RNA sequence: UCUGAGAGUUUGAUCCUGGCUCAGGAUUAACGCUGGCGGCAUGCCUAAUACAUGCAAGUCGAUCGAAAGUAGUAAUACUUUAGAGGCGAACGGGUGAGUAACACGUAUCCAAUCUACCUUAUAAUGGGGGAUAACUAGUUGAAAGACUAGCUAAUACCGCAUAAGAACUUUGGUUCGAAUCAAAGUUGAAAGGACCUGCAAGGGUUCGUUAUUUGAUGAGGGUGCGCCAUAUCAGCUAGUUGGUGGGGUAACGGCCUACCAAGGCAAUGACGUGUAGCUAUGCUGAGAAGUAGAAUAGCCACAAUGGGACUGAGACACGGCCCAUACUCCUACGGGAGGCAGCAGUAGGGAAUUUUUCACAAUGAGCGAAAGCUUGAUGGAGCAAUGCCGCGUGAACGAUGAAGGUCUUUAAGAUUGUAAAGUUCUUUUAUUUGGGAAGAAUGACUUUAGCAGGUAAUGGCUAGAGUUUGACUGUACCAUUUUGAAUAAGUGACGACUAACUAUGUGCCAGCAGUCGCGGUAAUACAUAGGUCGCAAGCGUUAUCCGGAUUUAUUGGGCGUAAAGCAAGCGCAGGCGGAUUGAAAAGUCUGGUGUUAAAGGCAGCUGCUUAACAGUUGUAUGCAUUGGAAAC
């Protein structure tokens, strides 16, 4: 929604660049100038409708990350990414969050060799393919039973907390709680902590920072203090209770396996069953 | 840039230290550290960020906490 | 590219062979003053110095001072 | 001219076609505001004629400046 | 800025209610002591010619409704002239437009003013006022438009306007004219601006 | 008078010498957190690194022949100019690489030089000749181009005549290396165009041109004076110093040359090295002065470097030539285009320096009697909170203060807090309606009125009427135009220095920080919540400069114990120097004159509603000259 100046037009001929000022209904160039346009915009001069067109692809997304070795050149070409991925919309690249590097995806070999190129040529930034990520989500198997501890003094005042957490593991429904405490071993004012304690601490992983998912935390037993043992003793030690569950359980990882629907035409088709 | 090579201290809790990164300098001074008289910028292309932070949002370039 | 530029090369290229001309006619008759030094040749020198001064090939002061100095050996003779 | 944008300014000088715009100059006319629509340069009229004289013709924009002040009616029958 | 926030927050600190005893009225709570979690008695001894120099300053650019560059700018326009500069000075900032409305009490208060000035409801001499940064002369004429006179609120504030002697007002047309330089007595004696003079040390 | 601020930091405690940091203004600033506008300025100090493309000097047919095409039977009318020739190109544009001295700043002397066109009037614009592009043909040729022979005109070139006037020489005369003037010897100027009138002859209006001749103007040359550091730089210099003769640039000058020589500068510091555009000016303090020499205005020079010559009036010439040098690009490989410190813009650098912008509307420039052509000079617009000014982001009423929070944390309460809940009002802005600028009043074009040597003619001068004159911009701005609190705030800090504090965590761990100095157990010094204070579409932050710092001291310090008397004597140059008498007036003080650019500062005033900003009047200081004074 901007208006644009046509600073001047020119044909690409064979060896020439002919800078011509009038096109008409049949005849095609370029533009100087314009330096944000997108691949795929259409200019309007005289308030027509645009022909943007969106559903015209297909996905050949197969994510390879790309590992970098020298940080001024990964800043770099992140600009060159950037001013790349105009050229061809359908060009895919993303960037995980564990792993903030760029993830390339093509339509094979070529197509990784030729976006290298426009990458190591123009922008003269060459990096070294790496391996791929996966998010790789974590569960675990049943364990016992977990205490929890926090004793201490700073302050002048100190600060006291007992907790009970038995942390029990599943693969289909998430993070829930289930309150036990009977006979005055928690005040009431510190459930609801408890309650936010565990989960805010339940997407921490102890492999690879993977957030810990599908698991049920429980309360059975505790102690605390006369006027002192404040809010957050409590809150600490589920957090803590959590932490030392998730490490000494020898969690388990998952990844996804995708449905694969391989077509093919009937020539390939027992080959296709032999390699798989 | 230069052939030299410059002590400087590293504000604030937490790091952002791989010791290969380019990145900014700052003024100021802090007499307790010997031979340091030179800083780092907190909050730029490198050392992005402190979290928790809520003021003094001229250095760590923290980005203003709203909800 | 300047098309003045070339133009006016063109153009003082031809005048530059038309002064050398000339230079050399004042130079040659300077030259007959020194061997023979007499009213005739002083004559055609000072002729020949107002044509190039007529035009300015010689600013006045110049042919002043030679007209000068040719005319101060003649007069010593 | 000179002075802020949006606000024209052109101080009347006696200029040689030889100099640059606002550069050194021989001698200021005076001071005129194109946009008010009322007579308001400072000028003498006698060291005009004396810089007439002298050659090196001013701008032309003030010439009829000068014939409303009747400085030609003067300055013609002064050449004779 | 221009807007301090509440106004009884600055009259209870600074000990100056700008109407007599409106803006640190009963209105829940009768004190002169500093709002704040830390209302208890305390030992004043950091009263001295920083903090009272900081005081009067913060006093009159707040009354005033000033920031403090145009305040400095206004000072250094009062310097070029030549006399007792403090007096002076007091007559120049007491000649601004919005000080005068409020005086003739066709505003509130002087925010009011602005926020008349402003919205371009204000004629001087010919000329509509959109700046609420004018500094009148002796005989100098003030006008609302017919337009802006229509509001019941502007009429009560007219009604119940603040009297001033050295300004003649004709609210039966709503016309009015500053005659004079409004004498010492006349000017608001709470604060000493001396000391402000004295907080200049950019010379 | 312009006009003056300090505090803390050594000790058990006290004072003194000194240092350090803070308290404030400014940027050719930037970073970090945010982010509304109007007005206005500013926006590569680094790589004078390399840089694609468009512009950045073009113009003249009333200069010329000819060439082509639209009409016309042809003739001729109509449109353009490829070339020659003419003017212009050396100025504008941009940088500070280099330049340490008449470069810069300033006054004279040029009896040492010139200046096309502008200003001064006068003699004249006489008669001939030859070529020459353009054009054609042939050759080398892919073109690019180059070579060869004919064809053509001129305000293009070349003889001759007239040359009052001019240059040169001689005789006389004026005056203190030169002046004015009488006669004589000698020398040399060109071109017509266009228009009108007239049968013609001829005459007239303007332009083009030569000669002569007044200023103004630019440039060049000499001059005293001041105009960076540096002695941990004592000799430097060979056309150098000077003379005779000659030649030479506008001139005098070893400027150059033939001959003869021996000095010249130089401890009042030359020479050497580093750095450097300078000045007016920007800032700082009252000032001594320091700071920076953004833009700007002038002066200075190169244009990738080292050189050279030509045209031209002026260039060794931003985008002229040639040569040598580093590179790109094309090449058919034979050879060629060459050089964005012009407007831009990009690769890179850095903190960063921008549209690959409009029109020449206006001024100017270049040119042409002209319609007028070009103009990335110039004036606007775009981006960026880089900076300054203004401006909103609401106002009135509404509580022993709603809710919640924070705190004593009692079953008082305070606190946020007229903030709010809520009711009215109100529109700069968000938003449609209408209206709509000043800026040509620049000039020219067409008509008329008067003017003049001339009037036989139109042109030359002044007036009046109509024609048009914008890139800007339906912009600014205005009018109950409509709806509307709605459309817009963050920032730093609270132990003290220096106004602004309490709670939780914290255990010398984290971390704070300009200093004193804080934190290894109730931390007002840290991290967070709340409260509070100060600024604000900006706040902090660093770099850097002036003040404080008089803390390099004529103004403005000392040398016995905090730093400091050469170990003493002799002593040059130089500095300081008794009185009386006389003179002079060099310093000194004063009167007058001219210069010391504008802009800027200071005071007064004017306008854009108003600050910012612009403009007007007065306004120092120094220089030289004239005249006074003799107290030193």
């Amino acid at each position: 929604n901007k208006k644009e100046r046509v600073s001047r037009l020119v044909k690409m001929h064979a060896q020439n660049r002919n800078e011509i000022e009038e096109i008409r209904a049949g005849d095609i160039c370029a533009i100087i100038g314009l330096k944000d346009t997108t691949t795929g915009e259409t200019l309007v001069d005289d308030k027509i409708d645009v022909q943007l067109e969106a559903m015209q692809f297909a996905q050949p997304v197969i994510s390879l990350a790309v590992e970098p070795k020298t940080k001024a050149d990964q800043e770099k070409m992140s600009i060159a990414l950037s001013k790349l991925a105009e050229e061809d919309p359908t060009f895919k690249t993303f960037t995980d969050p564990e792993t903030g590097q760029t993830i390339i995806a093509g339509m094979g070999e070529l197509h990784l060799d030729i976006l290298v190129d426009r990458m190591r040529r123009e922008f003269k930034v060459e990096v070294n393919v790496g391996a791929p990520q996966v998010s790789f989500r974590e569960t675990f198997n049943k364990e016992s039973e977990v205490e929890g501890k926090y004793i201490k003094q700073s302050g002048g005042r100190g600060q006291y907390g007992h907790v009970k957490i038995r942390f029990e593991p599943n693969k289909d429904k998430g993070f829930e709680f289930v309150d036990k405490i009977v006979g005055g071993r928690i005040p009431r004012e510190y459930i609801k902590p408890v309650q936010a304690g565990l989960e805010n601490a339940m997407a921490s992983g102890p492999l690879a920072g993977y957030p810990m998912i599908d698991i049920k935390a429980t309360l059975f037993d505790g102690s605390f203090h006369e006027v002192d043992s404040s809010e957050m003793a409590f809150k600490i030690a589920a957090s803590l209770a959590l932490k030392e569950a998730g490490k000494v359980c020898s969690p388990v990882l998952l990844e996804p396996i995708m449905a694969i629907e391989v077509t093919v035409p009937e020539q390939y088709f027992g080959d296709t069953m032999g390699d798989i | 840039t230069n052939g030299f090579e410059v002590l400087t201290y590293i504000p604030g809790e937490g790091h952002n230290l791989q010791e290969h990164s380019v990145t900014l300098l700052r003024g100021g001074r802090v007499k307790d550290l010997p031979g340091v008289r030179y800083h780092i910028v907190r909050g730029t292309l490198d050392t992005v960020g402190v979290e928790k932070r809520r003021q003094q949002r001229s250095a760590y370039g923290a980005k203003k906490p709203k909800a | 590219n300047i098309k003045s530029n070339e133009k006016r090369l063109r153009q003082n290229i031809k005048r530059n062979l038309n002064n050398k001309g000339q230079k050399t006619k004042l130079k040659t008759n300077v030259k007959n003053f020194h061997k023979e030094i007499n009213l005739d040749n002083l004559g055609n020198v000072y002729s020949q110095a107002d044509r190039l001064a007529r035009k300015g090939i010689i600013s006045t002061n110049r042919a002043r001072r030679l007209k000068s100095r040719n005319v101060a050996v003649l007069n010593k003779t | 001219r000179m002075g802020r944008v949006h606000y024209p300014t052109y101080r009347i000088v006696a200029v040689d076609s030889r100099v640059k715009r606002d550069g050194k100059y021989i001698a200021l006319i005076g001071h005129l505001n194109p946009a008010l629509k009322e007579n308001k340069c400072k000028i003498d009229e006698a060291v005009a004629l004396e810089w007439l004289n002298k050659g090196a013709k001013p701008t032309d924009t003030v010439r009829s400046l000068f014939s409303q002040t009747g400085l030609w009616k003067k300055f013609v029958e002064s050449k004779k | 800025m221009k807007y301090t926030g509440s106004i009884f927050k600055r009259s209870r600190r600074l000990g100056f209610s700008l109407l007599e005893n409106n803006k640190e009225f009963s209105k829940g709570k009768k004190r002169k002591t500093i709002p704040g979690q830390h209302g208890n008695r305390f030992r004043s001894s950091t009263m001295s010619g920083y903090a009272q120099q900081l005081q009067e300053k913060q006093r009159m650019q707040y009354m005033y409704g000033i920031t403090d560059k145009q305040f400095r700018r206004l000072f250094r326009l009062v310097l070029k002239q030549r006399g007792n500069l403090a007096v002076n000075l007091f007559r120049v900032l007491e000649s601004r437009l919005d000080n005068i409305v409020y005086r003739m009490g066709f505003a509130p208060t002087r925010r009011s003013a602005r926020q008349l000035v402003n919205h371009g409801h204000v004629l001087l001499n010919d000329r509509t006022v959109d700046t609420p940064s004018i500094i009148l002369n002796p005989g100098d004429k003030v006008r609302l438009k017919a337009k802006t006179i229509k509001i019941p609120i502007v009429k009560a504030a007219s009604e119940s306007g603040v009297v001033s002697p050295f300004v003649e007002t004709n609210n039966k047309t709503f016309e009015g004219t500053y005659v004079r330089f409004p004498e010492r007595s006349e000017l608001p004696a709470g604060i000493n601006e001396s000391y402000v003079v004295e907080w200049y040390k950019r010379l």
